[PDB]
């Protein structure tokens, strides 16, 4: 086979993390229309049979925590995972409410050897941040 | 036995060093546009074309429009990143 | 008009952060594959697929042999990046 | 259409540059066995109907002036452009024989404003190197 099985009895969870307000100590401005995406987002992940949970406004830490906890679960009778990140961010880094927490803490409970219950099942992360202050003007 | 970081998949809203762009009312164009990618062809195209197509309509259809002429007519390429090993299909 | 870093595709040996293998015999593992896969598939899959299979292969078919225990039985998943706004194919 | 034009004049370029002598100052090993990668690829591109020019042993300095010239070659009558990248590295960095050189600083000779005659068309960059020394030591 050169597909993956997503004839599971599940197709799978779906997490999606909503930030648009921002601590004046980070010096985020307010992300207006990330709303919209999140609902946006959510509609289309249910048509698909993913079983889509919203957060809106983590901390880093939350962040963190959630994502342990998520990949605490076991995933046995799911064919899939994936996590939308809405938020602020630099290269290799995306903000929590109060604060950079880097890309890679998140991603590797997934790894094959840490979330068992996912070997072999693909992980998709969709990530809609900044990844730096530089400007594509455009060409022809 | 497998490669540890094998079936992942980061799909960038946009390339490296690089600002991302949204907008107030309608929201982010990447997620605007791969929702529509989805919706039309999550039944018949194999994901990696699928991101493909957000690639274009974001590379296409959008440019910021901003009072600010520093932050004005920008543009954007989003950035596929994948380890996956197989092909997939949502159907 | 479009973005300046779009249309750009880097086809990486190995993840972020990884060694990369290669074998003094036969060549890296990266390669063997990608011409291998290039030879029997350039005439019939779409370029990203073709890519997909190199994945495959590099994750599933080799394993590093070394008497220092240290790099023994280490694996290895390349890294597509795509920035490419329409499919390709080589013929 | 929803995939780039191949059928122009000329397949396009492939620039395969192959190192595996490095200066004792660098500190790294001799890469045994790149010239079997270099055969490989300079025949499956033939076949492919590129136009291939291998390279051996450049300096950081000869591949930054190499790029360059590169990219002052006129591609109109060409489909796209590829590039591979035979040589040891870290993460965002390959070496020449005589030391690191920018991953970034090669590939913006490309962009679509810096070479006019490229732009729309695929530019495909294949490597072979380090991208750090972390191992990977599998699961299942
Ligand atoms: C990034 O997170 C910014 S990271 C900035 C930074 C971080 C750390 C250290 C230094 C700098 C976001 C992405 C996100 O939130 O989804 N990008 C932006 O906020 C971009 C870039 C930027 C914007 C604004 C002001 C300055 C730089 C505010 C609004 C702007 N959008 C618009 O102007 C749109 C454009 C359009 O759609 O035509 N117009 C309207 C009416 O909304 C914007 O997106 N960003
Ligand atoms: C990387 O360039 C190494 S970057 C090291 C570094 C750079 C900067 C700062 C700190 C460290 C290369 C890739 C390349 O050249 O194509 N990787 C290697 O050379 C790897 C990792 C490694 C190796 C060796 C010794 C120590 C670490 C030498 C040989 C080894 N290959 C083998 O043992 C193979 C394995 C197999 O095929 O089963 N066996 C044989 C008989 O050849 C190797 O590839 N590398």
């Amino acid at each position: 086979d050169n597909s993956y099985k997503m004839d599971y009895p599940e197709m799978g969870l779906c997490i999606i993390i909503n930030n648009k307000n921002f601590h004046k100590s980070t010096g985020m401005t307010s992300r207006s229309g990330t709303d919209v995406d999140a609902a946006n987002l959510r509609e289309t992940f249910r048509n698909l049979k993913y079983e889509v949970r919203n957060k809106n406004d983590l901390t880093r830490e939350e962040i963190v925590e959630l994502m342990r906890d998520v990949s605490k679960e076991d995933h046995s009778k799911r064919s899939s995972f994936v996590c939308v990140l809405l938020s602020h961010g630099e290269e290799g880094i995306i903000f929590g409410t109060n604060g950079p927490v880097d890309l890679k803490k998140i991603t590797n409970f997934f790894r094959g050897d840490r979330c068992r219950s996912l070997t072999g099942k693909p992980k998709l992360f969709i990530i809609q941040a900044c990844r730096g202050t530089e400007l594509d003007c455009g060409i022809e | 036995k497998i490669p540890v970081e094998a079936d992942f998949l980061y799909a960038y809203s946009t390339a490296p060093g690089y600002y991302s762009w949204r907008n107030s009312k309608d929201g982010s164009w990447f997620i605007q546009s791969l929702c529509a990618m989805l919706k039309q062809y999550a039944d018949k195209l194999e994901f990696m074309h699928i991101l493909t197509r957000v690639n274009r309509k974001v590379a296409t259809e959008f440019e910021s429009f901003s009072f600010d002429a520093t932050f004005h007519a920008k543009k954007q390429i989003p950035c596929i990143v994948s380890m996956l090993t197989k092909e997939l299909y949502f159907y």
